[PDB]
């Protein structure tokens, strides 16, 4: 629907931030990638809450 | 259940 869409990230497994700067997850929560560069990706929570979460926790999710 | 990839984002 934009020239550049968002693109997002599903969570396989619940992870629970280790300090301030990851980013607590759940299963099934789906995540805006900010940032993908490296192994710790920054994604955004459906809250606005953005942090970095393990690339090997986060399953790609498929453009409409 | 997946061992944590190593940090590479910076902390304080």
């Amino acid at each position: 629907s934009n020239a550049q869409p968002k693109k997002y990230a599903k969570s396989k497994y619940d992870f629970v931030a280790r300090n301030n700067s990851e980013l607590s997850v759940l299963k099934d929560d789906i995540l805006e990638i900010l940032d993908d560069r490296k192994q710790w990706w920054k994604v955004r929570n459906a809250s606005g809450d953005s942090g970095f979460v393990p690339n090997n926790i986060l399953d790609i999710v498929r453009p409409p | 259940p997946p061992e944590l990839p190593s940090v590479d984002y910076n902390s304080l």
